[PDB]
């Protein structure tokens, strides 16, 4: 899936594209508001913490 | 009681010579025996005329006609309700018309001769409908009345008042070069003058269409694909509300036709009304919000249906049947071989066929590169890619017509070849030409089904090739290549100028003969479906058009299709009902899932 | 099965012997279908012919518009209840027995199908696919 990432300290935002079930899967069964440590999703986002906020399915 | 019925007679003057027959039509008819009016002789033009009012529907006259000049049909009074316009006595008559809508794109699809072209003129204000009657001196007033009960009524009031002047992209593709030179002088001049829109519009429009190279060339000089696109440019550049496109996919390659479709759709965004006619379903689906289907016998009649949805209209089209109308418009349904269906043989023949090494052909302005590939016997290879890629160049080299700059292909084999763009340059008549190539191929039943009976070449036999038509000439050329025996046959772009039924007749033709005869064939194509049916392997071409290009070795159907479709980035999931390609939009989850699977198309095969 | 059935069908547990009554699940006016015959069924002394999912039967309408009653017509079984087993290993079953009235070729008399429809029937009878909502 496509990640919608916001940096709300700066008021910035950008999108990112993850293919790779194992890189994604880190987000599975995680709920809105749960935090997710970054490295699992990539090497760029190492250390970065993400609080999930919502988003859209297909359709 | 019984349902209601009618008789309609249409006679082709080309087919009729009263001298040889005598005015036999009048003599044989039973109504005239009694002293009735059904057939009246017109001393002037010296043609037989059949009145629909007095005719019995006997069909006696049809059988007696020595040629096959007369046609009488019996309809349930389906046609009578809808009458829009008629060309003249015993000629083509049009029924219904397509709705226009602002801010959207309305499609039209049908077989040739349906009046899709005619319909555009009527909407354009170019021609005034007679209403199957006298209406001639500008009687736009009567047309609104005829249209009442239809959404077109509002449009006709608008047209008469001339508040809106529609812009038309002319249909006949062959005719255009003669009409314009320069536009006056060179395509560039046309684009500067017409550009009512943004200065950005000149640059932007050219970039998206891939017109950059073509600007300096003159219109007459243009190749078919290039010729089409300049017309499209002018139809964006113009300032107006209504933009009519009539057959914008013609001559274009696979990459380009998709590009044209997107740009045309942009008009809907400015909320400008768009209308379009298409022979291609891939293109039609993308463009349209609403779709009309035009059906009926060619040159006899053609009715437009009520407006439908994009998905819905396409689905009904492929069935070959329409329920309200209750007509089976197409005699046989279209089907594609599963690949389970094909015969299973060990193929090699003499161990494999001939092979070609790396080849290069460089004009000095364009360079073609070819990768060594192998060909085997009794196989079929599709060639795909955009024009200007050297798809044409490659085939020529194998034909021996062109000499490679580097590489060599001297084969022992006898080759038959069919050229891509067909322009007549042979003196002689059609029958003479085909008989020289081979008689006996003309005797076969296969050839009766596909060529002779559908078109009626018998009538064409005397006609000159210069005098001929585009699509008719195309089927004849394809057949001629097959006329003579050869180890390998080469065909280049058989789909040009042909409608749905016509192309599909060709698809059956190449596959069946090749299988049977155990010979090989190379076919170049833009049409997705045609490639699928015929081939076992494919070569995909890539690179940049009008610059350089590259070719690949032959690879399996699944493998080759993934590569080609990956370049386009449109997936054609599968529709469960139709088994048709169903297009997939960009960034998506369902489409995204496929990208990870490597499936651009689906068929009756295993796969997720 | 038979006419107009494009496709073959893998065996599935027979749910409905002759005499069985299924719900009519179209909008034809028919309320139920009473099975009097299964097409393509074979012969063994004493065995009732019995239909399953996507079988074409021969039925009469016990309950429904009088213009449909008192006569025999073709129908197609669309939902089962006797559980059967697919080649993905699954034993599955619907809550009702139900089929839809149809013509020898396999065209629906009605225009809707109310309720779900098992895929093995959908896969078998295209005009049934058309009129189906939730499949399986
Ligand atoms: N000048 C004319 N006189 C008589 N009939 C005509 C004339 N021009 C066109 N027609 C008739 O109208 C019908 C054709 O044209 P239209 O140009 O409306 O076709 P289309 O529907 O655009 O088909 P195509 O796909 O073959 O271009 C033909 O079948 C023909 O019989
Ligand atoms: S239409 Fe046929 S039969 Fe009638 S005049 Fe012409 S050639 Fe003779
Ligand atoms: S169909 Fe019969 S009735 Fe009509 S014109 Fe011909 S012969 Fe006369």
């Amino acid at each position: 899936m496509k990640l919608n990432i916001s940096y709300p300290v700066n008021g910035s935002q950008k999108t990112f594209e993850i293919d790779d079930e194992h890189r994604i899967r880190v987000f599975f069964d995680k709920r809105i508001g749960q935090e997710v440590d970054g490295e699992a999703v990539g090497d760029e986002f190492k250390g970065y913490v993400f609080k999930i906020s919502g988003g859209n399915d297909k359709q | 009681m019984s349902d209601k019925n009618s008789r309609i007679a249409i006679v082709s003057a080309d087919k009729c010579k009263p001298k040889k027959c005598r005015q036999e039509c009048k003599r044989s008819c039973p109504v005239v025996k009694t002293g009735k009016l059904c057939i009246e002789v017109t001393p002037t033009s010296k043609i037989a005329f059949i009145s629909e009012i007095l005719c019995i529907g006997c069909g006696i006259c049809v059988k007696k006609c020595p040629f096959d000049a007369i046609q009488i049909i019996n309809l349930p009074t389906n046609l009578e309700a809808h009458v829009t316009h008629r060309y003249s006595a015993n000629s083509f008559k049009l029924h219904r018309l397509p709705t226009p809508r602002p801010g959207q794109v309305l499609g039209l699809v049908g077989t040739n001769g349906i009046g899709k072209s005619t319909a555009l003129k009527i909407l354009a204000g170019k021609q005034k409908p007679n209403l199957g009657r006298f209406d001639d001196p500008p009687e736009w007033q009567e047309i609104i009345k005829y249209f009442r009960g239809s959404e077109l009524q509002n449009y006709f009031t608008k047209m008469l008042e001339d508040d809106i002047k529609a812009i038309i992209k002319p249909q006949y593709v062959d005719n255009i070069p003669r009409a314009i030179k320069g536009p006056v002088q060179k395509v560039g001049e046309l684009l500067k003058l017409r550009m009512e829109k943004s200065p950005e519009d000149v640059k932007r429009y050219i970039k998206i269409l891939q017109l950059e190279n073509v600007l300096k060339r003159d219109i007459e000089k243009l190749s078919g694909g290039e010729l089409q696109r300049f017309a499209i440019g002018m139809s964006c550049v113009q300032e107006a509300d209504v933009y009519m496109f009539d057959e914008p996919s013609s001559y274009l390659d696979v990459k380009q036709r998709l590009n044209a479709a997107q740009i045309i759709r942009s008009l809907l965004a400015p909320t400008k009304y768009v209308i379009c006619v298409e022979h291609d379903l891939s293109v039609l689906d993308y463009l349209s919000d609403f779709v009309c289907i035009i059906y009926g016998v060619p040159s006899v009649y053609g009715v437009v249906t009520l407006p439908a949805s994009v998905r819905e209209g396409i689905n009904i089209f492929l069935d070959g049947h329409i329920p309200a109308e209750n007509l089976r418009f197409r005699t046989e349904a279209l089907q594609f071989r599963i690949a389970d269906a094909t015969e299973d043989l060990q193929n090699d023949s003499a161990s494999r066929a001939f092979s070609y090494p790396s080849l290069k052909k460089t004009q000095g302005d364009f360079v073609l590169n070819v990768e060594e590939g192998e060909f085997s016997d009794s196989e079929i290879l599709v060639m795909m890619g955009e024009n200007g890629t050297g798809k044409t160049t490659l085939i020529k080299l194998l034909a021996g017509a062109l000499k490679p700059d580097e590489g060599q292909d001297i084969p022992k084999l006898n080759v038959s070849m069919k050229p891509q763009k067909i322009a007549p340059k042979f003196p002689g008549t059609v029958r003479q030409l085909f008989f020289k190539k081979i008689r006996g191929q003309f005797l076969n039943p296969q050839f009766q089904t596909d060529v002779v009976k559908p078109l009626r070449i018998d009538d064409i036999i005397d006609q000159e090739v210069q005098h001929l038509s585009g699509g008719e000439l195309q089927r004849v050329a394809i057949v001629l290549a097959l006329g003579i025996p050869a180890d390998i046959y080469l065909i280049d772009e058989p789909s040009a100028y042909l409608d749905s039924e016509q192309r599909i007749i060709c698809s059956k033709v190449i596959r069946r003969f090749i299988l049977h005869n155990k010979k090989t064939a190379f076919i170049v194509e833009h049409d997705f479906i045609m490639a699928t049916y015929l081939a076992d392997k494919v070569i995909v071409f890539e690179g940049i058009p009008s610059k350089n290009a590259h070719a690949r070795a032959p690879e399996s159907l699944l493998t080759g299709c993934n590569r080609f479709l990956k370049n386009l980035n449109v997936t054609f999931r599968r529709d469960p009902n139709s088994f048709r390609p169903r297009i997939n939009k960009l960034d998506s989850q369902m489409d995204k899932e496929q990208k990870s699977s490597g499936n651009y198309f689906f068929l009756d095969n295993t796969g997720i | 099965s038979g006419n107009g059935a494009q496709g073959t069908k893998f065996r599935i547990s027979l749910g409905l012997p002759v005499g069985a009554i299924m719900n009519c699940a179209d909008n034809s006016g028919a309320r139920n279908l009473y099975i009097i015959a299964v097409k393509g069924s074979g012969s063994r002394l004493n065995r009732l012919p019995a239909a399953s999912l996507g079988d074409m039967v021969m039925a009469t309408v016990k309950k429904g518009k009088p213009e449909l009653r008192k006569k025999v017509m073709p129908a197609i079984v669309v939902r089962q209840a006797k559980s059967w087993r697919r080649r993905d290993g699954v034993f599955l079953y619907f809550e009702d027995n139900a089929g839809v009235i149809a013509n020898p070729k396999g065209e629906m008399k009605g225009s809707a199908i109310t309720g779900p429809v098992g895929k093995e029937c959908a896969d078998l009878w295209p005009r049934v696919a058309s009129n189906s909502g939730v499949v399986v």
